[PDB]
């Protein structure tokens, strides 16, 4: 056995909040169709994109010392 | 007369083509660097 009270869930049960007379008028509830953190998430995106694309970018130009030896060398030998 | 006329050669035949050494020199070296302003050039277009 086992005793408690009791209070009957009826459809009657209703609940009454306050709202303050500034509640609604919030910048978060009234949104533009374009907001800047979007904005915010492409750039970051961009931005790394660019990152890896200069690396893309170095490795592919770090032969420009390495072509100009090669192309001089043999010349050079061949005129001494 | 067979033999100053051909020793000549040797030299004819290393400065014609000396001369086409450097032209090619020339062009290789050119559309490549291309290739790395063209690169830049897309690495700030990324931008």
């Amino acid at each position: 056995w086992e005793h408690r009270r009791f209070i009957v869930a009826d459809s009657r049960n209703f609940i009454t909040p306050e709202f303050p007379r500034d509640f609604w008028m919030s910048p978060v509830f009234n949104l533009p169709r374009e907001t800047a953190a979007e904005q915010v998430v492409v750039l970051q995106a961009q931005r790394t994109a660019a990152a890896a694309a200069l690396e893309n970018a170095a490795m592919q130009a770090a032969e420009l010392p390495v072509d100009i030896e090669r192309r001089l060398r043999p010349i050079e030998r061949n005129v001494h | 007369q067979r033999t100053g006329r051909s020793a000549l050669a040797v030299l004819i035949r290393a400065c014609y083509r000396l001369q086409q050494q450097l032209q090619r020199t020339r062009r290789a070296l050119l559309h490549h660097s291309d290739a790395v302003l063209t690169s830049l050039h897309h690495v700030r277009m990324l931008l």
